[PDB]
């Protein structure tokens, strides 16, 4: 790891130039010293603020927000510093953290970095509070080239097919539990306490992680299968049959 | 009206967007609730049919149950219907659960006093005790079908109700909150237009102050 | 006054004020929160505990932001000078824990507490908002709390503490049973937060026993110990006894309800709220009173052994419900 | 206290149900049960079922079917929920699923 | 690859991309549009019928804010400069048929297929918004119809075209019976639109026969026609007298349906969708089959005997059911 | 033309015109209201009771705003000047009557009946701010009710007036019935705003029986007294012996439906407004075409008549019905 800290109250400029120099040895360390970086950038909100200080310096008029016009371009610049490339075998990926300012997912500084980035990680505060950590809410999360990072020789055949089977079932799950509290629990039929049970399960066994435990892929897929098995296998209508065979007993 | 008649601002934004989820998480439930009573409604209405349809051959068979006791005991009826005194059947009303919504059904109950004893003493005996037997299996099964009728008005009402709700939300309460929030982004976006003229104003004067000192 | 050694002693002999009257200069306004925190980092660096209330930084980002606007400089959103986060940031980071400079080895600090103020409570306001980028507790403000005149009026759902994960290091020498009390009742309170929404659009009718026990110990906790008076003797100060104290006792009430009905669900010797309520309403009146023992005359052994007695009163009374 | 039930229906009908257990006479002296013999007009057969939709202790009402249809209107008009109203069927005309009054709030009867 | 005068063909070779990330220079975004436009347009001069895909016009639109951004113009609605809508209208207006310049008489085109990025679906956005204003088609591609595993995944009832009153002079010449297909089939869609309603409301037993068929026979179209996996052979490309054959029997299917139905209503003898079912399986197997008849190997001329073959074969079993 | 000493006169020889079209040179538009309330001031001056009416003050607003625009000045809301304010208030402030200057003793008025034309429809205009700051009455105008065309469009809920309380002591001595009239329509109109929300979302079932009264009692006054089709012979012009009359009618009906309604809620003669409906079904047309009756086609005194002869059916009927 190397690390790069521009303290809360370090000069606005040096958290201008803190992103490229990041990306800079990072580029350095993958097309030229040939080794996988992961780059994590920190609070772009608070860097998006650094801009604004920035641009109001300059003298420009503020645009949307406040924030300057072509912001849209510098955090392009600063994310799609990123990628494989040809001939060099090895690559740059980013994790761009960000603060929403007001919890608003329209605010400038997230929706460009939807625009350019490639998926979102909710953490979220219902489950924080709830005290489940890592607060990540799969429902709302996406990553757009999963389907890349996945199957047979990449991480194992059952992945994509047991990621499918968990959303569904885990936002099943949140529509059973939203029906609970109004039809009352002795309305409810045995599937649905069935998918009660797997939501529970999901968000305490498989979402909640703890700080310094670390899960290999394989781990979790395997805590995914423990799960799903909550389920007689005819329920996990999204995984195919040459995969429920397989991997489901035990 | 249009609007809900909160003024423009961050604050109201948020606001409405907030009494925007609040309320489809209200229809939401709402629905569902909806649903609930309709899927009930539903079978009590076919168990209602087939609940005729049994209580059909029931009367039926009480009914020929009857004419064999007269073929032995003759002409009791004006003796049934003159020793009326008290019953000995007396229904109770309990309050049954779906949803929220409450469901007055009955439960058969005996007090116990029966006028009629002895009364096929002298030639009507066990035809006319499994009479007594015929009518009673038939006042456990409308008892039942009573209480079926009696839950499926109620769940017509609670449907009714509910699906009133679950309209008067999504075409009246969201569309305004929806309208309001489109008011509150434009009028956003125009203070935030005046405010870019007013500094582009106040930079065109700046640069007209430099070339006036220089 | 306070009581030092015995003896009752003035605050003003531990204590400094910066005054700055709305109407006294804006420059000035600008530069009293400056003086302040510079006088606390002084006697921080002497090693003691300072620690130190601005007022309103929101009063201090008007002086900011019409000092800019006399200079001409561009503005940034809602008017004030882009550098706001910068000047807040310059402010705050002056707090923390130090190893004073200097032979003779001490360590001091300087907490800072700094209240905002945003126009209607807007939770968007440049000063708010860089204000939350910076500082790591917030305790916001919940107008409906307000309205109600639930005072503190904290909104426990939004505010939040980052040095809990410090802390805890501290709890588990302490008072080691204070962070699973504290976890479960967050987890109580959001519950609850959960079902509200629910009971205000259908109707309490669809609860279960775990539901209404949820309900009804969040109400207990949200009047009788989220809730407090300090304006009375009682209450002006709790001591951190006497917090973990009420805490344990309301989570214990928690736990062994659900217990109940959990053991007792699906069997026909069902136990619910309804049974407990009725069954001890004294063990619930004494929850509720825990609030009103008053260490200024009663000890802390006193008070301990109340909070246990009512733990064993409640043990009892739930093994006879049983 | 509890409800009692009430029949319109033929002399079998009633002598039947009354063996069942239904009959008593009320503090008024007022029956439960009313024998349809063919010199009753069908305005009294209205006002008997109407007596005993007024009547709140009465509980549930039993019509054979073909009585109800020349009860109808009043049928028609009791569309309130507490006190159950049976159609049922008789030794002279045998009871139908269609059209009841109940029924008549459904689609979905076929 | 492209087959061409029988041999395997990169299409490389008959296409130029215009390709940029969004890193580059925002003049490069902005510029995209038009580059690419003027090369179509000299390809349409030397008289072929160009087709020009833009992948993102709200990514040009982003490209074109951030420059008006730059130049500090007046912002315009919701942000876009004061000449989104005259760019994307003139932008447009470039396509076209034409009779190229210069002396050898030619006939080009420029089709341009631009797609637009709405947020979330929402079409209010100037850039959606102006965009469907001057556009003359709409193919409305659906995320939910992909789920359902409906490949294309255009949706059918957000879609449009209004050309269609333009390409009836060439249907009444080349495929002369394939308008009233296209009429009947959109109003089939359209009906089962409300069918979908009419079953929520009382339930599919509960429909008439006529609107039973039109239920049926709907899903045949999804499923059948408007269905197309795009990676067999047989039907990855569909020629358009595949299509109209296709299209024809299954309108010849529904109107013998109804006609069974409508004059049997006068009837004891009434007809039913499980009499015409039950029937002819058979007819409705082979119809759903259509898809499999291969351009590549099966000639027109044996795809359109088939096709009338299920037409004769349909026709007997109408009849001997009539 | 109008009678004066009994024969008759045109009034253009009372009115006085001046007229700025709105194509014609925008700042001549200031100079427009100000030669306007000049003349009306001196017509004022010689004892007269003028009225100017400024056809629209939101066009002089926008000759201010244009002026300002190209004079380089920073504006107010929406561009508007600073001043805008300042020269509306002072431009209305030149109203009231007055005891005229000069020797011969006098009394004159230049009452003040500005249109603002408001952009979009919407009140938070600056022009419509400003001015309602000022203005003593306020007839805002909906352009729902205009749509409907319900003309007058005025608005009966936001529109007010401040002068109601200095007219008492005149309309107690002209019509002494009028203030309670009055202050009884506002009741009735407030009701049935009150309950609409509650129908709208709830619908007519829950309505109680007196309820049911003030809607349609509501309904009546909308359609029937305040609405008046100004370009009919009827009602182009319309007295206040009319106006009261017609009021009169409608809250004394209002007045026996609801003691109808009140005295027999408790009886098995139930009164409802379905009962009333249909045996008034005469007398509620009656009120409805009284409307019609024409002031100087039909005397003051036959109007008088027929509206105290329909009084008389009302109180007979009501009779009839209880």
């Amino acid at each position: 790891v190397c690390l790069f800290l521009n303290l809360a109250n370090d000069p606005t400029i040096e958290r201008i130039i803190t992103p490229r120099l990041a990306l800079t040895t990072a580029e350095f360390l993958a097309y030229q010293c040939e080794k996988h970086v992961l780059v994590i950038l920190t609070d772009m909100s608070s860097y998006a603020e650094a801009l604004r200080e920035v641009s109001a310096a300059r003298e420009e008029v503020p645009g949307r927000r406040g924030f300057p016009g072509y912001m849209y371009t510098d955090l392009a610049t600063i994310y799609e510093r990123a990628g494989r490339v040809e001939g060099r075998n090895g690559s740059i990926t980013q994790i761009p953290i960000l603060t929403m300012p007001n919890d608003d997912i329209t605010h400038p500084i997230p929706d460009l970095t939807g625009y350019i980035t490639e998926g979102q990680i909710y953490v979220d505060r219902q489950l924080h509070n709830r005290q489940i950590y890592p607060p990540i809410n799969v429902l709302p999360s996406l990553s757009r080239l999963m389907k890349s990072a996945i199957g047979e020789g990449m991480t194992r055949k059952d992945h994509a097919d047991v990621s499918n089977q968990l959303y569904a079932c885990y936002a099943i799950g949140k529509d059973v539990q939203a029906m609970k509290a109004v039809v009352g629990e002795e309305a409810l039929t045995s599937d649905d306490l069935l998918y009660l049970e797997f939501l529970q399960k999901f968000e305490k066994n498989f979402i909640t992680q703890g700080p310094y435990e670390n899960r290999t892929v394989y781990e979790t897929l395997d805590i995914g299968w423990q799960l799903l098995r909550i389920f007689p296998k005819e329920m996990l209508k999204r995984i195919p049959q040459s995969t429920l065979s397989e991997f489901y007993p035990r | 009206k249009d609007r809900i008649e909160i003024f423009p601002s961050r604050m109201a934004q948020t606001i409405m967007k907030a009494r925007l989820k609040g309320a489809q998480t209200g229809r939401n439930l709402l629905k569902k609730k909806s649903d609930a009573l309709t899927l009930r409604f539903r079978q009590i209405l076919k168990k209602i049919i087939e609940t005729k349809m049994l209580m059909g051959e029931v009367m039926r068979e009480a009914a020929f149950s009857l004419a064999e006791a007269k073929f032995t005991a003759g002409d009791f009826s004006t003796t049934v219907i003159q020793n009326v005194n008290k019953a000995q059947v007396k229904i109770r009303a309990k309050k049954d659960n779906v949803a929220g919504v409450t469901l007055p059904v009955f439960e058969h109950y005996h007090e116990g006093t029966d006028s009629y004893e002895l009364t096929g003493l002298a030639r009507g005996g066990e035809q006319l005790a499994k009479l007594k037997r015929n009518y009673a299996k038939a006042v456990e099964l409308l008892v039942e079908l009573a209480s079926l009728q009696t839950s499926f008005v109620t769940l017509d009402e609670a449907i009714k109700i509910t699906n009133r709700r679950v309209n008067a939300i999504e075409h009246v309460i969201i569309p305004r909150i929806e309208r309001t929030l489109a008011y509150i982004i434009t009028e956003l976006d125009e203070r935030e237009r005046e405010e870019f003229y007013r500094l582009k104003k106040i930079q065109e004067k700046k640069k007209i102050i430099k070339e006036k000192s220089e | 006054t306070m009581e030092v050694d015995g003896k009752v002693e003035s605050i003003m002999k531990r204590t400094a004020l910066v005054a700055n009257t709305s109407n006294m200069p804006v420059a000035a306004r600008e530069a009293s929160i400056y003086t302040g925190i510079t006088l606390s980092e002084y006697f921080r660096d002497m090693g003691y505990h300072v620690s130190m209330m601005a007022d309103s930084t929101s009063r201090w980002a008007e002086a900011l932001r019409e000092i800019s606007g006399r200079l001409a400089e561009m503005p940034a959103d809602s008017g004030y000078p882009a550098y706001l986060g910068a000047r807040l940031a310059s402010f705050y980071e002056r707090a923390g824990r130090v190893k004073c400079l200097g032979n003779p080895e001490r360590e001091g600090s300087v907490s800072i507490v700094g209240a905002v103020s945003p126009p209607g409570g807007d939770f968007s306001d440049p000063v708010t908002s860089a204000t939350l980028g910076i500082v790591q507790v917030f305790w916001g403000l919940d107008k409906k709390l307000a309205q109600r005149k639930h005072f503190p009026s904290v909104n426990w759902l939004i505010s939040y503490s980052k040095y809990m994960r410090a802390l805890d290091e501290y709890y588990d020498k302490h008072f080691t049973e204070f962070v699973p009390l504290r976890t479960k009742a967050k987890e109580i309170l959001q519950e609850e937060e959960d079902l509200a929404e629910i009971v205000q659009l259908v109707g309490k009718a669809s609860l279960a026993e775990t539901d209404k026990i949820t309900l009804e110990v969040a109400k207990l906790i949200k009047d009788d110990f989220l809730q407090q008076n300090g304006y009375t003797p009682y209450d002006r100060f709790c001591p951190f006894y006497k917090t973990v104290g009420m805490l344990s006792n309301m989570i214990s009430f928690y736990d062994m309800a659900r217990r109940a009905v959990e053991t007792t669900a699906q069997s026909d010797n069902k136990i619910t709220w309804s049974i407990i309520r009725e069954h001890m309403g004294e063990i619930l009146y004494k929850l509720s009173s825990m609030k009103f023992k008053d260490p200024v005359k009663d000890g802390e052994a006193k008070i301990k052994a109340d909070y246990a007695q009512l733990l064993e009163d409640m043990q009892n009374a739930f093994r006879s419900l049983e | 206290r509890g409800k009692l039930i009430a029949v319109i229906g033929d002399e079998d009908t009633v002598t039947g149900f009354l063996l069942g257990g239904i009959g008593e006479l009320n503090k008024n002296r007022h029956p439960n049960f009313l024998v349809v013999e063919k010199d009753t007009t069908i305005n009294e057969i209205e006002d008997t079922f109407r007596q005993f939709l007024n009547r709140d202790d009465i509980g549930i009402i039993l019509i054979n079917q073909y009585i109800a249809e020349m009860v109808r209107h009043a049928l028609d008009a009791h569309q309130r929920s507490i006190p159950a109203v049976l159609e049922i069927p008789s030794k002279e005309h045998p009871y139908d699923a269609a059209k009841d009054s109940i029924l008549r709030r459904a689609k979905g009867m076929f």
